[PDB]
């Protein structure tokens, strides 16, 4: 959940808060 | 392709585990001491095709025929990665064109268990609510940072780019498919891994696991790079290079 427009990071992975205010993000594997 | 030698049996966030070989196309990415970071599909004997934020390096490794990765029991494949063709198109802001290809420095040996995945037409069309699989060694709940060590699989349905808008407005592009929101949900170490539908008798990969729900919510779809939007491109590459 979150604001329309913003582009956070998870531990490795993209995120960009969609139209709909969510955290939509890649499900690629982090080792940290 | 699409036709493994041991048959999947079928009853990533509530999976279950797969019959040892029975996605024989299904390959795994790990980094120069073995982390398991991405999935992959073989497409034929040199190419893999995975999801392009995956970032893979010539330096990175193809891991063939595995099914239990803390297992050294296995006869699987470690495969170098000749060359990465990330696709031109590709965003890490609309995360769309979510494909990229790796040519092998020495082909796979098809057996048992290793094998290709069928590639659609750019103008096969699957319709919403069929039943597909996707595969992989992907975290079984946001609350464990530990994948698992086996293979999981879980049947999902396809939706409709119209109804996936509903869950998450206009990120979804036409190059982008959806399936999921049915109990089941692809998680962190799934990217790049397959979503594969059985057509006229044999197993198509439809979808590359891209992005979806920051907690792997079981009931928000998830979103898979369009192989039927993206195979012209994957055709054009093989038979230049």
């Amino acid at each position: 959940k979150c604001t329309p427009g913003q582009v956070k990071q998870q531990d490795c992975n993209t995120c960009t808060c969609t139209p709909t205010g969510v955290w939509g993000c890649t499900l690629m594997g982090c080792q940290p | 392709c699409g036709v493994p030698a041991i048959q999947p049996v079928l009853s990533i966030v509530n999976g279950e585990e797969a019959v040892p070989g029975s996605w024989p196309w299904q390959v795994s990415l790990q980094d120069k001491t073995g982390f398991h970071f991405c999935g992959g599909s073989l497409i034929n004997e040199n190419w893999v095709v995975t999801a392009a934020h995956c970032g893979v390096t010539t330096s990175d490794v193809v891991v063939a025929g595995e099914f239990d990765q803390g297992s050294s029991s296995e006869k699987i494949q470690k495969l170098k990665i000749a060359k990465v063709f990330k696709n031109s198109k590709y965003n890490s802001l609309t995360i769309n064109n979510d494909i990229t290809l790796l040519k092998l420095s020495t082909a796979a040996s098809f057996s048992q268990t290793v094998s290709a995945v069928c590639l659609p037409s750019a103008s096969d069309d699957f319709a919403a609510g069929t039943t597909c699989v996707t595969t992989g060694w992907g975290l079984t709940r946001y609350t464990n940072a530990n994948t698992p060590d086996r293979l999981q699989q879980a049947s999902l349905p396809l939706l409709s780019n119209t109804n996936c808008k509903k869950y998450w407005g206009t990120k979804i592009k036409d190059a982008m498919i959806c399936a999921g929101a049915s109990g089941v949900s692809s998680c962190m170490g799934d990217s790049g891994g397959p979503l594969v539908c059985k057509k006229n008798g044999a197993w198509t990969l439809v979808g590359i696991v891209s992005w979806g729900s920051s907690t792997c919510s079981t009931s928000t779809p998830g979103v898979y790079a369009r192989v039927t939007a993206l195979v012209n491109w994957v055709q054009q590459t093989l038979a230049a290079n």
